[PDB]
C-alpha cells in the first residue's frame, strides 16, 4: 500500500504541498504518477516523473501551476500546487506503476554502436495507489 | 663430388626468414577482408536436438 498526506484546506491564492510515501523503500523501481479526481467529472492525469529520473512529463494544462518532485533519500513523492483555484478543490491520488520503455528509431553506427535513440516510453499500468488526499479551497 | 660442408639446421636463417614470410602473407591476405567488429553483441543462446 501507499500513504498520503492528510486532508488539507487552503485559502485560494497561496500554495499547497502533498506528500506520498511508500513503506520504507520497497517501491523504487516502479514509476510515479499523480492523478486528480473532480467528483462527477471523471479523473485527470496530473503527470509523471518516471523512476530512473530521465522524465518529468506534466500535462501542459497543469504545467504552470503544478510541480512533481521525488526525494530519493527519503523515497517521497512531492506534489506542489500554486494557483489553488476553485477547480483544484478535489482529491489528488499518488500512484505507483510500471511503464514500457520501448526502443523506437535508433541510429546505430557503422561499427555497431548506438549513436542515439528516441526510445520513447509507454505507460503500462498503475498497480499501487495512495489512499487519496482531499484538498479543499474555500473563499 | 669430393665436397664436404658443415650444416646446422638450428642456426639456419632460412627457417626464420620463411616464418617471417608466412606471417606477412597471412596478415596481408586478411587486410582486404570484411571487418567483424559489429559481432561483439550480447548473444541470447540456447542449447541445441538430435545430438549424440
Ligand atoms: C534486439 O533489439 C530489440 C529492440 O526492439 C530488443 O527487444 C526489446 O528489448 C527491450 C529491452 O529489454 C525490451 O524492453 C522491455 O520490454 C518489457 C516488455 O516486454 C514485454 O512486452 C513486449 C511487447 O511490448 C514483448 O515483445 C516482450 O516479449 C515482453 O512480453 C518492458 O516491461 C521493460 O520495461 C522494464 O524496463 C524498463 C527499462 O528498460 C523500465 O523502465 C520499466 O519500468 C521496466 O522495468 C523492469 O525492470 C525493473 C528493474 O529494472 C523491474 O523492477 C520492473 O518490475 C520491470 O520488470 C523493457 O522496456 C523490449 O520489450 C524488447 N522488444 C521490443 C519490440 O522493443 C532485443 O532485446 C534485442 N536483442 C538482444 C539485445 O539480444
Ligand atoms: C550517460 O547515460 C546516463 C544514463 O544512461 C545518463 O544519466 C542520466 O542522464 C539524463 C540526461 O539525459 C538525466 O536526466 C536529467 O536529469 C536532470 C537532473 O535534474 C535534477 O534537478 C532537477 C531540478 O532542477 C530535478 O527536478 C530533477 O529531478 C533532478 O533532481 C533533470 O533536470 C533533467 O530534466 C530535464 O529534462 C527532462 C527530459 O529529459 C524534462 O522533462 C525536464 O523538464 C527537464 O527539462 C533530466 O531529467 C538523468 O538525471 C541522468 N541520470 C543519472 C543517474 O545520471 C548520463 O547523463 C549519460 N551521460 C552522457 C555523457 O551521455
Amino acid at each position: 500500500q501507499l500513504v498520503q498526506s492528510g486532508p488539507e484546506v487552503r485559502k485560494p491564492g497561496t500554495s499547497v504541498k502533498v506528500s506520498c510515501k511508500a513503506p520504507g523503500n520497497t517501491l523504487k523501481t516502479y514509476d510515479l504518477h499523480w492523478v486528480r479526481s473532480v467528483p462527477g467529472q471523471g479523473l485527470q492525469w496530473m503527470g509523471w516523473i518516471s523512476h530512473e529520473g530521465d522524465k518529468k512529463v506534466i500535462v501542459e494544462r497543469f504545467k504552470a501551476k503544478v510541480t512533481i518532485d521525488w526525494d530519493r533519500s527519503t523515497n517521497t513523492a512531492y506534489l506542489q500546487l500554486s494557483g489553488l483555484t476553485s477547480g483544484d478543490t478535489a482529491v489528488y491520488y499518488c500512484a505507483k506503476g510500471s511503464k514500457h520503455r520501448l526502443r523506437d528509431y535508433a541510429l546505430y553506427d557503422d561499427d555497431g554502436a548506438l549513436n542515439w535513440a528516441v526510445d520513447v516510453d509507454y505507460l503500462s499500468n498503475l498497480e499501487f495507489w495512495g489512499q487519496g488526499t482531499a484538498v479543499t479551497v474555500s473563499s | 663430388e669430393n665436397v664436404t660442408e658443415e650444416f646446422n639446421m638450428w642456426k639456419n636463417n632460412m627457417v626464420e626468414q620463411m616464418h617471417t614470410d608466412i606471417i606477412s602473407l597471412w596478415d596481408q591476405s586478411l587486410k582486404p577482408c570484411v571487418k567483424l567488429t559489429p559481432l561483439c553483441v550480447t548473444l541470447q543462446c540456447t542449447n541445441v536436438n538430435n545430438i549424440t
